[PDB]
C-alpha cells in the first residue's frame, strides 16, 4: 500500500501493475535477469547474468 | 485458494476472491461422476453418496 507523489521527471514504466499471485498449485513464472545478483530476490539465492 | 460449504453464512474477505459458487452434485446410491485432482492429476470415480 502506497500513495506516490512522482517527483519531477519520474516516470511510470508500466503504470500501476498488479503483483504476480502464481496459481497455488500450478502456475509458474519462469525469468531470465538482465544482470548478474546475489541473494537479490525473494529467494535470498544468487542468479548468474542471464540465468 | 480453498473452499468452504456447509450451514454458514459468508462475507468474503477484503483479501479473499469467490471464484467459484459450487453446488454439489447429488448421486443415487448406485451413480456417480468422474472427478480429476488438479494437484494428483489423478482421475477416479466418485460414487454411491452426493458429492
Amino acid at each position: 500500500e502506497k500513495s506516490f507523489f512522482l517527483q519531477p521527471g519520474e516516470r511510470l514504466e508500466r503504470g500501476i501493475q498488479d503483483v504476480y499471485v502464481l496459481s497455488e498449485q500450478q502456475g509458474l513464472l519462469l525469468k531470465a535477469l538482465q544482470p548478474l545478483e546475489e541473494g537479490e530476490s525473494e529467494e535470498k539465492v544468487s542468479h548468474q547474468a542471464g540465468d | 485458494c480453498w473452499l468452504i460449504r456447509g450451514p454458514l453464512e459468508y462475507v468474503p474477505s477484503a483479501k479473499v476472491e469467490v471464484v467459484e459458487e459450487r453446488q454439489a452434485i447429488p448421486l443415487d446410491q448406485n451413480e456417480g461422476i468422474y472427478v480429476q485432482d488438479v494437484k494428483t492429476g489423478k482421475v477416479r470415480a466418485v460414487i454411491g453418496s452426493t458429492y
